[PDB]
RNA sequence: GACAUGAGUAACAAAAAAGAGUUUAAGGUACCUAAAAGGUAUCUUAGAGUCUCGCCUAAAGCUUAUGGCUACGUCAAGUAACGGCCUCUAAGUUUAUAAUCUGAAGAUUAUGACGAUGAGAAAACUUUGGUACCAACAUUUAAAAGUGAAAAUUGUGCAGGAAGGAUAAACCGUACCUAGAAUCUGAAACAA
RNA sequence: UCUUACUAUAGUCAGGACUAUAAAGGUCCGAACGGGUUAUCGUUGCAAAGAUAUCCGAAGAACUAUGGUAAGCGAGUGAA
RNA sequence: AUGUAUUAAGGAGAGUAUAACUUAAUUUAUGUUUAUGAUAGAGGUUAUCAACA
């Protein structure tokens, strides 16, 4: 790649919209992996109960 | 002496007899698989 | 944006999938195209893999499986195990594509044919030693190829029965200090 | 057996009238010289006046 | 053998597969004339598009280097499999 | 007790040169046949249509051929018309998989099915001279006597190419009593037009030279439909 | 130089032997 | 019998109703006689963007050389949601 | 554990069976030739084929199973010209549920689930109980004749002959081997 | 997965003869198949139960296939 | 083998840069000390020429 377009910033952060399409967090981890740390809140509230 | 007791043997009822759900599903099939298992078995069924 | 199959409704946008194509059959017609796809892929997916891709159409898919032989954890040693299968998949395009033919092995200088050449005769060689080796034999002394140092001993031998050269005793068998 | 044959006997049974006999009845050929067997015929003139036989006719 | 050849599309989407139209495998030589991969430095400077297609282009990059490895085996091209595994 | 022939140069009764061995070129062997000398032979003996259209199906993987009257083959075609060649070489069935539409040959006359019924012999005639009697492939092109057993079987198989040879003689009055002649003996004589259908534009391409009776048309009736689409060479 | 790491190197690695034992034989003539 | 009826059972080594996938995913349901409904809900699709002017490829040349990210005296330095926040209110505050 | 003796002995004998030519690749020798090469002949190893003879033949042939330490380019919506998966259930199974019995483990009954060796729409285009039933036996029936199935028709004997469901094309199998000539079981290349 | 009994679902038994039947018989001769009567060989065998010939049953209390049930303090199965 | 300290669920299948381990199978950052350490260069694959936390 040319040098040029290496240094191309076009990332603009978001905070209403995902920073990409909310389905590609499923292939970046797995769901289901017993290694998750990050759980959503209706989660850990059916987990205290 | 010896006889041919394996000739027409099917590989179904190997799996029936000796396969890896006769045993997790009893009582007497899960102290199998634990010896097997604490002894170092890497076939514990089938 | 209209494909002319029914596009399903998971989306896939990080595809980790690797897709080889390899060469038809010698008599195959050309409107068949093989691929070398996962074990998880069906014919769906590459229609639908070609389509988006490649923007290849397809008038229908098939596939088949190839199993591994089983063998030993560490080559000759170790527990009895099986590798993964093998997928193959042969797709209809529904335009032709014939492939190119393979280069002549005097044209094949660009890799290094001529060295790959010797190195795989070499290996070729050891190989059916080896399985000769498998059968409990051995090659008599009478069928070893003559090598380069067997060729130069038979030309020093006829150059002094002749007697062209005149025999001298060796000079460089040990370096003493007493030179006698 | 009995016994254990001992080196001895067992080298008299293997060696005593069972030596190789040499050959002895070895003649050249008439057309190139070779040596051969007697009252046989040269094995590298045969396949060579038969092969010359096959080209030319 | 001998009979005359059919006309390939020029822009067929098969082509993608392939290094070079009359040999598929790319030259050792000129299949290490490569950069380095993209550090997560630089690509922290990129929108969902920009790695969305950057993405795409490694898989058909990856699947364009999976091709030529089984063309040089299968046809005993000759060398060229050290230069790939680098690449890839 | 089988007579196989001889790789000699012969004549030929077609119009063009089959063969590199054939020596003449229409050459009368026999007086005009009873329908060869006929304007208009008709289906007199058999179900209306029958004889319009011939079909060729081929293994697109192998190349085993199979030549039938009906738009579908079945079982008695693969039995009838594939002989014994070798272990493992003559399928247990027809695969819908591996079987294709070769070529249809249709004629001009839409009612004389008599001239189809004529051709469709020549045809199965020349393909069983083809895998018996290939004193002409023994020692020249493919060589099948310097093969072996096993690999003479797959090329004895490989009836592809052949069969569109025996397209392009059987399509120019090879034979003896074809019926593609048209004798007037008012003594002139001319073949019958015909219309030849490729799948594929390029199989139609292993007959040296074509007659001037036939026209060749891309795709057969009925492939489109079953979403198959014929190769084209021009593209 | 094994005849297993022959073909486990590339294309440079190789060529640079060559002209070693090139430069080998300028010197014995 | 001896050693192959030791290994793993494959479906290219019995036929009486033995049945194994490779785990490709269910696209449909089965019927009552024996056919198959391509339910195309679970059919998967890939997105492929249009690459037609994309200069980016898939190396970097070797001038340019490796370097990582400072951050300096932030213990998460990529991962503060401080600075992704802070960061976005000064280049986009709309969206 | 290594190495002796018997001993370079027994064995390589399913009453099929061999004979003479030809050719390919790699390599070993001899001559030709001394520019290396190439050529002629021959031998070793790994193959191939031709002509003649004989052997098995309701096989020792072909197509496929059970099976496989033989090898991995074996390709299907369905029928003609396909099985599995799937639906249904039999013999049975059940660390499923409920009840009950019981030194514990457990056992019993009912229900559910599961379970083929069986039953499953259409297609050369397709999506009540003899008004019975589909056990055995016998008879008849796709109209030129004969033969073998399939299914049905009628009948006979007693030994008196299932269950249940219904009624735009994914996934898996597909290579080779069938035991007299290299592959299954018999410790193996076993006259079984 | 051998084998004994039972169990469910299925398959197989050339041809001829006699008998009251077209089909009603633990009928008859005899292949496949199932047995193992006598002799010979074999006995570190081809075979840890084989080869050859001979012999017996061969529509039945028959034989065969794929599953299922029942066995080890007590004894499962057993035309014993 | 004994002693001390710490800890309190274990195995397998397949795949993968064959010291590197999970389809991301050699991730990305901080602080300190760096030959008086710790116990004024070359080198991103011709790599990982840096340990501890
Ligand atoms: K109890
Ligand atoms: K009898
Ligand atoms: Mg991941
Ligand atoms: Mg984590
Ligand atoms: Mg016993
Ligand atoms: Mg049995
Ligand atoms: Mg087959
Ligand atoms: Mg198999
Ligand atoms: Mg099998
Ligand atoms: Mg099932
Ligand atoms: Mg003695
Ligand atoms: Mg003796
Ligand atoms: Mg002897
Ligand atoms: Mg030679
Ligand atoms: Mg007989
Ligand atoms: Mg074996
Ligand atoms: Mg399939
Ligand atoms: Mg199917
Ligand atoms: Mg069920
Ligand atoms: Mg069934
Ligand atoms: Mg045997
Ligand atoms: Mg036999
Ligand atoms: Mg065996
Ligand atoms: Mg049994
Ligand atoms: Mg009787
Ligand atoms: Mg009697
Ligand atoms: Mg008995
Ligand atoms: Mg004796
Ligand atoms: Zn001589």
């Amino acid at each position: 790649t040319l040098r040029i377009d290496v240094d191309e910033k076009t990332f603009v952060p978001t905070l209403f919209r995902p920073p990409a399409p909310q389905q590609v967090l499923d292939e970046l981890r797995n769901k289901y992996s017993i290694f998750r740390t990050r759980h959503t809140p209706e989660y850990i509230a059916k987990k205290e109960q | 002496g010896p006889r041919p007791t394996m000739s027409g043997a099917t590989r179904l009822v190997q799996k029936r007899r000796h396969g890896f759900l006769s045993r997790v599903k009893t009582k007497n099939g899960q102290k199998t698989l634990k010896r097997r298992l604490a002894k170092g078995r890497l076939r514990l069924s089938a | 944006r209209n494909a002319p199959f029914r596009v399903g409704k998971k989306q896939i946008f990080l595809p980790n999938h690797v897709i080889t194509f390899v060469r038809p059959l010698p008599k195959q017609p050309p409107n068949l195209a093989t691929f070398i796809v996962p074990l998880e892929f069906n014919k769906l997916d590459l229609r639908d893999y070609l389509y988006h891709v490649y923007n290849v159409e397809v008038t229908g898919v098939r596939s088949f499986v190839n199993q591994r032989m089983h063998e030993q954890r560490h080559g000759d040693v170790g527990n009895w195990r099986r590798p993964k299968s093998q997928k193959m998949m042969i797709a209809e395009l529904a335009k032709p594509f014939v492939w190119p033919k393979p280069p002549a092995e005097d044209a094949r200088e660009a890799f290094d044919y001529a060295m790959w050449k010797k190195q795989k005769t070499a290996q070729e060689q050891d190989t059916k030693f080896q399985g000769i080796r498998a059968q409990g034999e051995v090659v008599p002394p009478s069928q070893f190829e003559v090598t380069k140092d067997r060729k130069a001993i038979k030309a020093r031998q006829s150059k002094f029965l002749s007697g062209e050269e005149t025999w001298a005793p060796g000079k460089v068998n040990a370096f003493l200090n007493s030179k006698i | 057996p009995k016994k254990k044959t001992s080196h001895m006997k067992k080298r008299h049974r293997q060696m005593a009238g069972k030596a190789l006999k040499d050959v002895t009845h070895l003649n050249r050929c008439p057309a190139c010289g070779n040596l051969k067997r007697m009252h046989h015929l040269c094995s590298t003139c045969l396949g060579k006046l038969k092969g010359f036989m096959d080209r030319n006719g | 053998e001998e009979l005359p050849p059919i006309q390939v599309d020029e822009n067929h989407g098969l082509w993608d597969f392939f290094y070079d139209r009359e040999t598929v495998a790319m030259a050792p030589l000129e299949h290490t004339k490569h950069g380095r991969a993209w550090t997560v430095s630089e690509l922290r400077k990129k929108s969902w598009d920009d790695l969305h297609r950057l993405w795409w282009v490694c898989v058909k990059e990856r699947n364009r280097i999976a091709t030529a490895n089984w063309e040089r085996t299968k046809s005993e091209l000759g060398f060229g499999l050290a230069e790939a595994n680098e690449r890839d | 007790s089988t007579h196989p022939t001889t790789a000699i140069p012969k004549p030929t009764t077609a119009v063009l040169k089959t063969s590199p061995l054939a020596e003449e070129t229409a050459v009368e062997l026999k007086s005009p046949s009873r329908l060869q000398l006929k304007s208009e032979p008709g289906n007199k003996g058999n179900p209306k249509g029958h004889g319009d259209r011939i079909w060729a199906f081929h293994h697109i993987e192998q190349g085993q051929v199979i030549y039938s009257t009906k738009p579908v083959i079945s079982h008695q075609h693969l039995i009838r018309q594939q002989p014994f060649t070798g272990k493992n070489l003559v399928p247990r069935k027809i695969r819908k998989d591996y079987w294709r539409p070769l070529a249809m040959i249709e004629l001009a006359g839409k009612d004389q099915g008599a001239v189809g019924r004529s051709v469709y012999q020549k045809l199965r005639e020349f393909k069983k001279r083809h895998e018996l009697d290939w004193a002409n492939e023994a020692e020249e092109g493919r060589k099948l006597m310097h093969k072996s057993k096993r690999e003479r079987g797959q090329e004895l198989n490989d009836q592809k190419p052949n069969s569109v040879a025996d397209m392009a003689a059987v399509l120019a009055g090879a034979g003896k009593g074809n019926l593609m002649w048209q004798v007037s003996r008012l003594v002139k004589r001319q073949l019958r037009r015909a219309t030849v259908y490729w799948t594929n534009e390029q199989d139609k391409f292993h007959a040296r030279e074509w007659s001037d009776n036939v026209s060749h048309e891309v795709g057969i009736p009925g492939e489109a439909e079953k979403k198959r689409m014929p190769i084209r060479m021009s593209s | 130089w094994s005849l297993f790491g022959w073909g486990k190197q590339k294309v440079e690695e190789r060529n640079k032997v060559k002209e070693e034992l090139k430069q080998s034989e300028l010197a014995r003539t | 019998g001896l050693k192959y009826r030791k290994l793993r059972l494959t479906t290219k080594d019995v036929n009486k109703g033995f049945y194994k996938g490779n785990r490709t995913g269910s696209m449909g349901t089965h019927t009552s006689y024996g056919t198959y409904k391509i339910d195309y809900t679970k059919v998967r699709t890939y997105v492929c963007p249009d690459l037609t002017g994309f200069k980016l490829t898939p190396f970097v040349s070797k001038t340019i050389r490796p370097v990582h990210d400072q951050f300096p005296g932030d213990k998460l330095g990529p991962k503060n949601p401080a600075t992704y926040l802070a960061r976005w209110k000064s280049e986009n505050g709309l969206d």
